[PDB]
């Protein structure tokens, strides 16, 4: 069986290029083309180029002026090049075999590399509390939480009393804030008897800024 | 510039049930049609190539037929694991896809318990004040959700968040977080977000006093 493993930088800024390389594990690179596709975030795949030789690659035209994909044949590995990018580049960008006609779907598919472009400088998180109240227990069940505010770039983990809460719990899909900083909720729903027994805290980690936040969220 | 269109953009089915969605090109593009299967966070995976032929390793209940414009891929009983965004894709050219068609599942429809939080005073610091208004585990996805300052109508300083499926009661919870400045908020005195959801019998407000 056959792995494609791709890394390289995925967090950009602007007029940056964005270089990434694929490995290929389980066969060589002989007798087919690779290719690199892409996805914006809630939009669909987009074919970038493939190659087979070096010397005659194929892009896709709007791209092609920026795009330079090449093989590294003595490790078997293929990489990706794209000049002077711009947030519209952000993205996860997919590496993928492609064989000969008359098979040519793409398969197999590298795991996928994130791409952020922005001009965003690195903050961690602020975490507030969101408050369990007696105007918020819904028939015998309490909504509380955490907002994790203004951080970049993403992810953040969230977790509930180190990882012992883990029923109703909702952690929410980042958001880009209009000031190009993430912001996310964690919640969870418990029984209203515990509120006042009961302790929760909810514990936040951003690596990229080393942050780390145990923030208890008592009733008011 | 061949384009691939996708219906219907979002399919809800149950367990066991058969589905049918189709991609229409815009000029005829003979066989070169491949269908992928893709979920969040993951790579797509190749299920139907040459508009017709199954990968191999790809269950029998998957099909797809068609040539030249009108193509179909059929899943003939869905299993859970078979709930994704599907794509189809042209073979030459430009290589482009479908939109996506995502495949969700069905189930009753489920009110949403709907929570409001006052901004806290720790933030009230710093400059900027956030209240969040929770919809937990409603069915179906669609749901409007208005922010009232003052019986005011908000518009513009809203975000929304939605999580995935649950995976096991395929409920929806969605945040509604509103944002103002630390002078804004404290120039009002009531805050309420209203909810409108098929389950319920009427438009339901959770409302505080500053
Ligand atoms: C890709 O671009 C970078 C920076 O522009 C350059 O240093 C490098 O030689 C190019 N090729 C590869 C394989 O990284």
């Amino acid at each position: 069986q056959v792995q494609l493993q791709q890394w390289g930088a995925g967090l950009l800024k602007p007029s940056e290029t964005l270089s990434l390389t694929c490995g290929v594990y389980g066969e060589s690179l002989s007798g087919h083309y690779w290719s690199w596709v892409r996805q914006p975030p809630g939009k669909r795949l987009e074919w970038i180029g493939e190659i087979k030789h070096n010397g005659s690659p194929n892009y896709h035209p709007s791209l092609k002026s920026r795009v330079t994909i090449s093989l590294d044949m003595s490790k078997n590995q293929f990489s990706l090049n794209l000049t002077s990018v711009t947030a519209a580049d952000t993205a996860v960008y997919f590496c993928a075999r492609r064989s000969n006609w008359p098979y040519l779907p793409f398969d197999p598919w590298g795991q996928g590399t994130l791409v952020t472009v922005s001009s965003a400088s690195t903050k961690g998180p602020s975490v507030f509390p969101l408050a369990p109240s007696s105007k918020s227990t819904s028939g015998g069940t309490a909504a509380l939480g955490c907002l994790v505010k203004d951080y970049f770039p993403e992810p953040v983990t969230v977790s509930w009393n180190s990882g012992a809460l883990t029923s109703g719990v909702h952690t929410f899909p980042a958001v880009l804030q209009s000031s190009g900083l993430y912001s996310l909720s964690s919640v969870v729903t418990v029984p209203s008897s515990s509120l006042g027994t009961q302790t929760y805290i909810c514990n936040v980690n951003h690596k990229p800024s080393n942050t780390k936040v145990d923030k208890k969220v008592e009733p008011k | 510039d061949i384009q691939m269109t996708q219906s219907p953009s979002f399919v809800s089915a149950s367990v066991g049930d058969r589905v049918t969605i189709t991609c229409r090109a815009s000029q005829g593009i003979s066989s070169y049609l491949a269908w992928y299967q893709q979920k969040p966070g993951k790579a797509p995976k190749l299920v139907i190539y040459a508009a017709s032929t199954l990968q191999s390793g790809v269950p029998s209940r998957f099909s797809g037929s068609g040539s030249g414009t009108e193509f179909t891929l059929t899943i003939s009983s869905l299993q859970p694991e078979d709930f994704a965004t599907y794509y189809c894709q042209h073979l030459i050219g430009l290589r482009s896809f479908g939109q996506g068609t995502k495949l969700e599942i069905k189930r009753t429809v489920a009110a949403p318990s709907v929570f409001i939080f006052p901004p806290s005073d720790e933030q009230l610091k710093s400059g900027t004040a956030s209240v969040v208004c929770l919809l937990n585990n409603f069915y179906p996805r669609e749901a409007k959700v208005q922010w009232k300052v003052d019986n005011a109508l908000q518009s513009g300083n809203s975000q929304e968040s939605v999580t995935e499926q649950d995976s096991k009661d395929s409920t929806y919870s969605l945040s509604s977080t509103l944002t103002l400045s630390k002078a804004d908020y404290e120039k009002h005195k009531v805050y309420a977000c209203e909810v409108t959801h098929q389950g319920l019998s009427s438009p339901v407000t959770k409302s505080f006093n500053r």
